RNA sequence: UUUGGAGAGUUUGAUCCUGGCUCAGGACGAACGCUGGCGGCGUGCUUAACACAUGCAAGUCGAACGGAAAGGCCCUUUCGGGGGUACUCGAGUGGCGAACGGGUGAGUAACACGUGGGUGAUCUGCCCUGCACUUUGGGAUAAGCCUGGGAAACUGGGUCUAAUACCGAAUACACCCUGCUGGUCGCAUGGCCUGGUAGGGGAAAGCUUUUGCGGUGUGGGAUGGGCCCGCGGCCUAUCAGCUUGUUGGUGGGGUGAUGGCCUACCAAGGCGACGACGGGUAGCCGGCCUGAGAGGGUGACCGGCCACACUGGGACUGAGAUACGGCCCAGACUCCUACGGGAGGCAGCAGUGGGGAAUAUUGCACAAUGGGCGCAAGCCUGAUGCAGCGACGCCGCGUGAGGGAUGACGGCCUUCGGGUUGUAAACCUCUUUCAGCACAGACGAAGCGCAAGUGACGGUAUGUGCAGAAGAAGGACCGGCCAACUACGUGCCAGCAGCCGCGGUAAUACGUAGGGUCCGAGCGUUGUCCGGAAUUACUGGGCGUAAAGAGCUCGUAGGUGGUUUGUCGCGUUGUUCGUGAAAACUCA
């Protein structure tokens, strides 16, 4: 099951900008709440805690299979940190995300659950899949008459795409070549408190 | 052994089969027992909302 | 008369038959003397490997496969290599 | 006894034991002559009970009802303790 | 040359130490409370090894034999049916199969179990493969007919018939035994060169005329098996001596095989403080949970073994008996009776009564594969493959999206200004996964048949269409540990609660409200087990007073050694091939 409630009160409560474009924030950025004053006292569980649940919304993720995102990191042999950051910006819902034919995360979780892409030309329609290297993503006929696809991909002129992310023309095909580094992704927050606290 | 009656009300008379979990309690010392409500013929206390599953209740209509 | 049977291990909704050469006296999932290979229908493909050299010395010691089995090893062409009368013949359709 | 094939091994089985212990009481029989032979104290009827007693034996073990190594075991006692004596 | 360690609270006026208790996590064959939508994939009596209504879960061969109850055919017919027909067949032998596969864990501390040898000390049908033979005579019984007892099961008496059912004899001279003579090995009697020698002994059965199968012994091998072997593998000395076939020798008997397996006589010993025998506990193991680790716990499923079959015993059948649905006897349980006597054994699949928290359906198929049978077709198989029930466990999916006010109600606080739920909501566009309704629609089957066809699952999985945001969110916590606060209602009551402790009128700790936090189709409680517990301290503790050096000596066993000169290397590491089942974990 996806989040319904709302999406504005995770950034208000959590102190920093999760989509990027929030007014509301902006306009009050103290966490909801009767008492959104009262001082907070210091405590490392309460910022491992913070750290962890700001990356799990941003990243859209359940926090079952963010656990095994996390013992998945352990099992392979490179740094934990670094391996889980890999096994999550591989999710498909980040990489349309983040490849300019997906607006949000939400949105392209949407999408892939309609079922509208073609993935190495096998019809796919999960949300999580699995984004190896050298793969290709497509995009099929209806998917195209499809009116919102339309705009994002006239819209996508935000924030370029990452390094090894790319997109080749009009089509939109979508291709991964390297291995991501954790300093040219500069993805936010520190995995130092994430891996501490599953580590506990 | 004796067993210790949760909530508020309760209807409990005596030769009443009744479900017992375990759980200590330092007020009373010969006590080590309760007794949960909404089984068999215990029921929740009426007028309980909150921490309703504890108790045995259901929803509001 | 040890006779080349299929292991079965797993659950219920997925069978597994692993290609193994023992005595039907034992269970049906009774030792193993020696493995060569597993059979599993639930893929379509339901791919298929044996191992032509143990196969042919377990047929000349004495092991009678049992009918699938030997209609198996024609498939994969090995009971036309103990019979030497077409050949060798490879048709497997290896999974795509 | 509920399935007509059991109680029809039933049936054979009883069939064959009297069978097997006419049989095994012959020689039986057949040890113990040469064993009462043997401890009266001949030569010559003792080696004819020998001969005798070791076809019947030989039969019956050809047969089935007892076993070829053990057959040779007692018959070759047999003839040691000739020997002997 | 590579993998991998969290503390917090609680003694005191206030510290420090030690030490005790509790919590933050993973895991359950788990149960209850609330909630609840689908699909995918597993899992599912742990207690009463309690008794068990019904039925299913073991059958195959006329080309072995006699026959024809029911059917197919033809001669006949008064329609009672009469002959043969072998297509076919009831039962009748004979076989083969039934020792399979499925179930359960009460006892069992044992060569019971994993691993490592084994046997010059055993067997082993059905399989293949080189290699002699299968002559001959005889008799009986079922079935059937008649009779009799008897409700009954069951039984007898008489006649009659056949054989892959039965036995004698023919041979064997390569096999099993015994009295005489060489070489090889040594790990010994002695084994192997079928070593040579003299004696005597021994087995079979036929079927089909077509991819033709049968019977008997043993140079080759395998499998299933038995025996015993070092090691090992709970707790209790508040269990210290135990043991008489017991311990060894010789001789006999006995076993498929040595041996107190059994018997007789000899000697008195054997086992015992590097824990005997006693007592309670409990199937062992590959494994499952935990832990960085060592280690601790534990034996769900699957799987390798063991033992059991209403309780106690015993034996037959054979290559193979603890013989689950094989036999006999004794007790209990239930039942039948025409009262003479009989039937029984769900821990086989399901199902019910009871215990309990609780564990589902009196479902379909041989579609595939293992298994039993046959020359095969072909038959049987709760083994199985599947289907229905159950949020119980790992995993994936759905109940919307985009924008939307200096932010519409209304609630709740207010310092009466206002904050607050809130991009939330209604609103304008969108896709509508999955459910709903239809079409197409697989493979799972180079598999079988000398036949044309063979799929339960399922008309499902899977694609393509149809109208619709339309059918879709709850649970725990919010005093500190512990990310989440305020007001309303009663105040040592009513109550909370994990430890500390919270109410004696203005509670962030009770209840109500809002608001917030964690989690999520699951969320809590409870209970078992590891952890932090270095809180049984090998890694890795302490002994002055916090708990501990006995009151102090000699000294047996055990434990331990002041030096160098010397070998064997049994303590040791050194490497080479040579074992370590599968399954599980780690890498790709
Ligand atoms: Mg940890
Ligand atoms: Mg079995
Ligand atoms: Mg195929
Ligand atoms: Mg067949
Ligand atoms: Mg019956
Ligand atoms: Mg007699
Ligand atoms: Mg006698
Ligand atoms: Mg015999
Ligand atoms: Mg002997
Ligand atoms: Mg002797
Ligand atoms: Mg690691
Ligand atoms: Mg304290
Ligand atoms: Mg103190
Ligand atoms: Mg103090
Ligand atoms: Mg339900
Ligand atoms: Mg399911
Ligand atoms: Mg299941
Ligand atoms: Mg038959
Ligand atoms: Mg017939
Ligand atoms: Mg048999
Ligand atoms: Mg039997
Ligand atoms: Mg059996
Ligand atoms: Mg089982
Ligand atoms: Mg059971
Ligand atoms: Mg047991
Ligand atoms: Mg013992
Ligand atoms: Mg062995
Ligand atoms: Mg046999
Ligand atoms: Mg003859
Ligand atoms: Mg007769
Ligand atoms: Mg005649
Ligand atoms: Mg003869
Ligand atoms: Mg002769
Ligand atoms: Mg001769
Ligand atoms: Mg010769
Ligand atoms: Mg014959
Ligand atoms: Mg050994
Ligand atoms: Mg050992
Ligand atoms: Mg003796
Ligand atoms: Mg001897
Ligand atoms: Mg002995
Ligand atoms: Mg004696
Ligand atoms: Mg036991
Ligand atoms: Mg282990
Ligand atoms: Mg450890
Ligand atoms: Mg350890
Ligand atoms: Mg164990
Ligand atoms: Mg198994
Ligand atoms: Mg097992
Ligand atoms: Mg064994
Ligand atoms: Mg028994
Ligand atoms: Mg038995
Ligand atoms: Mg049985
Ligand atoms: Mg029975
Ligand atoms: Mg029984
Ligand atoms: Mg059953
Ligand atoms: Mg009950
Ligand atoms: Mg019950
Ligand atoms: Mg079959
Ligand atoms: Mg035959
Ligand atoms: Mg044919
Ligand atoms: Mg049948
Ligand atoms: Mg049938
Ligand atoms: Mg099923
Ligand atoms: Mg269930
Ligand atoms: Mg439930
Ligand atoms: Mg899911
Ligand atoms: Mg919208
Ligand atoms: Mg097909
Ligand atoms: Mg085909
Ligand atoms: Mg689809
Ligand atoms: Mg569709
Ligand atoms: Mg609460
Ligand atoms: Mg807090
Ligand atoms: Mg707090
Ligand atoms: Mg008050
Ligand atoms: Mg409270
Ligand atoms: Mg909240
Ligand atoms: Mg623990
Ligand atoms: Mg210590
Ligand atoms: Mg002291
Ligand atoms: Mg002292
Ligand atoms: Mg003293
Ligand atoms: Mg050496
Ligand atoms: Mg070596
Ligand atoms: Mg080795
Ligand atoms: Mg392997
Ligand atoms: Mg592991």
């Amino acid at each position: 099951a996806r989040y319904t409630g709302p999406a504005t009160r995770k950034s208000r409560r959590l102190g920093v900008d999760l989509v990027g474009g929030d007014q509301s924030f902006e306009k009050r950025p103290y966490p909801p709440g009767q008492h959104g004053r009262a001082r907070i006292k210091e405590s490392e569980y309460r910022q491992q805690l913070q750290e962890k649940q700001k990356a799990r919304f941003s990243y859209g993720v359940m926090e079952k299979q963010f656990r095994r995102y996390y013992e998945e990191a352990n099992r392979q042999p490179g740094k934990t940190g670094d391996n889980l950051l890999r096994i999550l910006e591989s999710r498909l819902d980040n990489v349309v995300y983040r490849a300019g034919l997906a607006r949000t995360r939400r949105m392209a979780r949407q999408l892939v659950s309609h079922g509208h892409f073609l993935v190495n030309g096998v019809k796919v329609d999960i949300p999580s899949y699995r984004v190896s290297q050298y793969d290709i993503i497509d995009v099929k006929e209806k998917s195209l008459n499809t009116l919102p696809f339309q705009i994002a991909r006239e819209t996508a002129g935000e924030r370029p795409i990452p390094s090894w992310l790319q997109v080749v023309g009009e089509r939109q095909r979508i291709l991964v070549h390297q291995l991501p580094e954790r300093a040219q992704i500069d993805v936010p927050l520190t995995e130092q408190l994430i891996v501490e606290l599953y580590s506990k | 052994v004796t067993a210790y009656i949760p909530g508020e009300g309760h209807n409990l008379q005596e030769h009443s089969m009744v479900l017992v979990r375990g759980g200590r309690v330092k007020d009373l010392p010969g006590v080590r027992y309760k007794i949960i409500r909404g089984s068999l013929d215990t029921q929740g206390v009426k007028n309980r909302k909150q921490a309703r599953s504890r108790y045995g209740a259901k929803k509001e209509k | 008369a040890v006779k080349i049977k299929l292991t079965r291990l797993g659950k219920i909704r997925n069978p597994q038959y692993r290609i193994i050469v023992a005595d039907a006296r034992t269970r049906r999932d009774g030792r193993a003397i020696e493995v060569i290979g597993r059979y599993h229908p639930k893929e379509e493909p339901s791919l298929i490997q044996i191992d032509s050299e143990r196969a042919q010395y377990w047929l000349g010691v004495g092991a009678q496969p049992t009918e699938p089995v030997l209609a198996l090893l024609k498939i994969t062409g090995d009971w036309q290599k103990f019979k030497g009368l077409p050949g060798a013949e490879g048709t497997l359709k290896v999974k795509e | 006894a509920n399935i007509k094939s059991q109680i029809k091994r039933i049936r054979t089985n009883e069939r064959r034991r009297l069978r097997n212990q006419s049989v095994k009481s012959s020689l039986r029989t057949a040890i113990r002559g040469f064993r009462e032979a043997v401890d009266a104290g001949d030569k010559d009827k003792a080696s004819e009970l020998l001969h005798a007693t070791s076809r019947k034996l030989d039969k019956a073990a050809s047969k089935g009802v007892i076993h070829p190594n053990q057959a040779a075991n007692k018959k070759s006692a047999l003839a040691l303790a000739l020997n002997k004596l």
